[PDB]
C-alpha cells in the first residue's frame, strides 16, 4: 500500500528554530543582520556658536 | 526528517532572538530527562558500565553522561 | 507576537514509527497481536474408515 | 515536539512489520553521518579529546563514538 506522508509544516518549524526568521511580504522586509560604517565628521558645525 | 537537523549551531546568529528562543534548549533537556524517568533500568545498566570501563573516576562521570545522551 | 505553531501531523508519523499501526474504520479492524490456544482433539474421526 | 519521542524501543512489537519498516534505522545513521561530513572539524577536535582522556585504547574508541552520537 501507498500512503501520503502528511504535512510536516510544523516539524519544519521545529527545524527552522535556531535561525533568525524574516518577514517577507513585498520584495523584502529584511531585518537583523549588522553592518559596519566608518564615519568622517569633518564638516560639522556645532549648531550655533 | 526535518524532525532532526534543526539548523542550530550553524552560525550567523544575530543580536535579535530567533525562533524558539530560550525554549528548545530546555525542551531538549526536559525531553530526555523525561525519557530517563520512563526507563530507569537502562540508566542502571549504563551506570554499571560506567563503573566497569575506564573508571578513573572522572572517566566514569563522562561515559555516564553519555548514558544521558544515548538516545531520546 | 503570537504564532500558530503549524501542523505536526507528519512529525507525529515520524513519532508513531516503531509502532504497529492499525486500520480502524468501523468499530475495529484490529490485526497483528497474537494469541495462545490449547487444543483437545479427542473427538476426531479420520474422515473415512 | 513529536519530532522526538518516536515510540521505538517500548515493547509490544509484533510478528508483523510496523511503520517505517527497515528505514528509520538506516535513516538515523545516514543523517548523522551526513552531518559528520558537513562539520569535519568537530570530528577532529572530538577525536583529539578521545586521544586525551582515558585512552586505554578501547576507551578512546568508546568516547569517540560517543562524541559522534553527541550531535542532536
Amino acid at each position: 500500500d501507498v500512503v501520503v506522508l502528511g504535512s510536516q509544516e510544523g516539524a519544519m518549524h521545529t527545524a527552522l528554530t535556531g535561525a533568525t526568521e524574516i518577514q517577507m511580504s513585498s520584495g523584502n522586509l529584511l531585518f537583523t543582520g549588522h553592518l559596519k560604517c566608518r564615519l568622517r565628521m569633518d564638516k560639522l558645525q556645532l549648531k550655533g556658536m | 526528517s526535518v524532525a532532526l537537523v534543526p539548523h542550530v549551531g550553524m552560525g550567523l546568529e544575530t543580536r535579535t532572538e530567533t525562533w524558539m528562543s530560550s525554549e528548545g534548549a530546555w525542551k531538549h533537556a526536559q525531553r530526555i530527562e523525561t525519557w530517563i524517568l520512563r526507563h530507569p533500568g537502562f540508566t542502571i545498566m549504563a551506570a554499571i558500565l560506567a563503573y566497569t570501563i575506564g573508571t578513573t573516576y572522572f572517566q566514569r562521570v563522562l561515559i555516564f553522561i553519555l548514558l544521558t545522551a544515548v538516545t531520546p
